[PDB]
């Protein structure tokens, strides 16, 4: 049940809208 | 006018994709795809603004507004600029804090559009993530509930593949 | 829809079930045990319509199945979209070639043609006392 | 093509689970001829007929994440109607051209 | 099955093969939906209205299987584009007389030419005919194309030209011309208001060539 990992979603959209890299 | 835009995000990782290209390809209408490559910053005065350069088009900056059903809205009004527009805002005493470039492939439909890309990160270009993000932004003046209950429609088709949900 | 998938899932569950409760049953049926009440002659006639109906309920659960082995291809030939996607992209790119490749000889006609019409174009008005 | 086939030999295999299944029962009619044959029989049927079935059982299992989109919209049309279409355009070509050919032919006499 | 999936979308529901004939996935905005139900070699049958072939015949005068659905696209295609231009002809005026009958659209461009673009059921230029099969998908590419979308990744959905046009400073004029667009009827009755016109003014010239014999007149046409 692989093909999306949540917690890449999560970090990565808290840096589009605010910069997290 | 002035129009709120309806979005909201997810991630997929890189086995995946090669389904999710063909899967979104399929279920909405289009023909041969691009792949979109384009420089995007951020502007602080607070007010914070989003130009983005994509390589012959004009520089297109956006704005969004604090947040305002199943969907996350906040007030948009996109502009298209000519070029020489960093200098522009440069003068205007805007602060550019970072700048980072997406690459990745996009695909339409009715009214919402999918862009699937992956975040680069500028020193030289790095991939900040590994997996990576698709959206449903829709744009449309006088936003209304009905528009929002499209999406939920298209979304659960999705859903198998990446369930995304706003943030 | 995910219903639909669902159903398959379900249908095949319960004929293999079936499969194998009906042959078991028949199986127990084919088991020799009392006479205790009710005639031999009564009971083996009885037993024999019962015994008809499983072996006839058998090859039904095998024909349903035929039915779905047969029903899942044509159900996986449509929404298998990385295999349904290459053979739309790859039969409009091989289909785009021929429509190029005429026009690039149709072209080539119509570049030697404009040749020819031209040194016969002078031809007519070159006619004398005609 | 790529598992097509391997279902195409899953539906040859219930044939043969029904087929299994009859020689169990119709040999068990059988005399003392044949003894502990259903051993043997018994060993085909229950691990063939659990083989079949988790054939299809994955499939189920391979449909589910990767597939069931519910509308196609591949739309291979603006490609055939054109193709066609400049088929008759060079068919256009065609019966001119030979007309041409039979005005100059009277150029001959 | 397999080879008539290729050629063709399919959408199945209900275990029923319905198809789509229908250009709503390639070309756009016909309301009629094209139904292929194959049944049986797969044979399939249409809706009962594709059964007979027709080509539109704009003329001026003062497997088995695959060819049978072929037909089928093409009718329902040409009953969309005798539509499209039989709803622009009324609907809008180009100081031209159009005029609307059963299935002849009979217009004057000329005073001394009659188009006679009649679909035809079961003096053909075949340039003119030909040229509306092509202008039409024009007409429909126009929508969902590849130019719509922004080369900026956001941006809302517009004519790529467009979107430069705007904030380009393009003037009052071309902007007006650019979206100016004349449909259909008005694309194909210019082009036989020079198609016929042409052959006036090539006629007189091979003609006079003949009647003045004294100078030789001589065209070298391009």
């Amino acid at each position: 049940k692989q093909t999306f990992n949540p917690t890449d979603t999560n970090a990565l959209v808290a840096a589009v809208a605010f910069g997290k890299g | 006018i002035n129009m709120m835009e309806y979005l909201l995000q997810g991630s997929v990782l890189d086995h995946s994709l090669e389904s999710l290209i063909h899967r979104l390809r399929g279920l909405c209408d289009n023909m041969e795809p691009e792949t979109f490559l384009d420089h995007e910053m951020v502007f602080l005065l607070p007010f914070v603004l989003r130009a983005r350069r994509s390589m012959g088009a004009p520089w297109h900056l956006r704005y969004l507004g604090q947040p305002e059903r199943h969907a996350l809205v906040r007030n948009c009004v996109d502009i298209a600029t000519s070029e020489n527009l960093t200098d522009f805002l440069m003068e205007m005493g805007f602060r550019m804090d970072h700048e980072f470039v997406a690459k990745g492939h996009l695909f339409r439909k009715g009214i919402m559009k999918i862009m699937v890309y992956k975040i680069f990160r500028i020193l030289s270009t790095e991939a900040l993530s590994l997996s990576y993000l698709v959206e449903l932004s829709v744009v449309a003046p006088a936003g209304q509930d009905m528009v929002s209950d499209d999406m939920k429609n298209f979304a659960e088709q999705l859903k198998p593949l990446v369930h995304l949900e706003k943030i | 829809k995910e219903t639909l998938l669902q159903s398959y899932n379900k249908r095949l569950k319960d004929d293999i079930k079936s499969i194998m409760d009906n042959f078991t049953e028949i199986i127990k049926t084919a088991k020799i045990e009392d006479e205790t009440q009710v005639s031999r002659a009564t009971q083996g006639e009885q037993d024999n319509y019962e015994m008809h109906v499983r072996a006839a309920n058998i090859v039904r659960a095998g024909e349903s199945l035929m039915k779905l082995v047969s029903d899942l291809k044509q159900f996986l030939i449509l929404n298998d979209f990385p295999s349904v996607n290459e053979a739309i992209d790859q039969r409009n790119q091989q289909l785009r070639t021929l429509q190029e490749e005429c026009d690039r000889k149709l072209i080539t006609l119509r570049d030697e043609i404009s040749i020819d019409l031209y040194e016969l174009e002078e031809e007519y008005y070159s006619s004398s006392s005609s | 093509n790529e598992r097509l086939r391997a279902l195409e030999d899953i539906e040859r295999e219930i044939g043969a689970i029904l087929q299994n299944a009859g020689t169990v029962i119709l040999e068990l009619s059988k005399e003392k001829t044949n003894e502990r044959l259903l051993d043997r029989q018994a060993a085909a049927f229950t691990a063939s007929v659990q083989h079949v079935e988790a054939e299809l059982s994955a499939q189920i299992r391979y449909l589910t994440q990767v597939a069931t989109g519910q509308p196609h919209e591949g739309s291979s049309y603006s490609s055939r109607k054109d193709c066609q279409m400049a088929l008759k355009r060079v068919d256009y070509a065609r019966l001119k051209l030979s007309d041409v050919a039979r005005t100059c032919e009277q150029m001959l006499e | 099955l397999l080879r008539l999936r290729q050629h063709w979308k399919l959408r199945k529901v209900g275990d029923k093969i319905l198809g789509d004939l229908s250009y709503r996935s390639a070309g756009s905005l016909f309301p009629h939906h094209g139904t292929f139900e194959v049944i049986k070699p797969l044979d399939v049958q249409i809706p009962s209205d594709l059964e007979g072939s027709a080509y539109i015949k704009v003329s001026i005068q003062k497997p088995h299987w695959q060819t049978k659905l072929e037909a089928a696209q093409n009718v329902l295609l040409c009953k969309e584009i005798f539509a499209q231009l039989s709803r622009e002809a009324v609907q809008i005026k180009s100081q031209v007389p159009h005029i609307v009958v059963k299935n002849q659209i009979i217009s004057q461009p000329f005073p001394s030419l009659q188009l006679s673009i009649s679909l035809c059921h079961s003096d053909h230029l075949y340039v003119l005919e030909h040229n509306l099969h092509l202008l039409i998908r024009e007409f429909h590419k126009q929508t969902l194309s590849s130019i719509m979308m922004p080369h900026p990744a956001s941006a809302p959905f517009g004519h790529k030209r467009m979107r430069l046009s705007g904030p380009q400073a393009f003037d009052k004029n071309e902007i007006n011309s650019l979206q100016s667009s004349e449909g259909l009827l008005e694309k194909i009755i210019k082009q036989a208001k020079h198609i016929f016109l042409r052959s006036r003014a090539a006629a007189t010239i091979d003609s006079l060539a003949s009647r003045i014999e004294d100078p030789q007149i001589q065209a070298h046409w391009s």
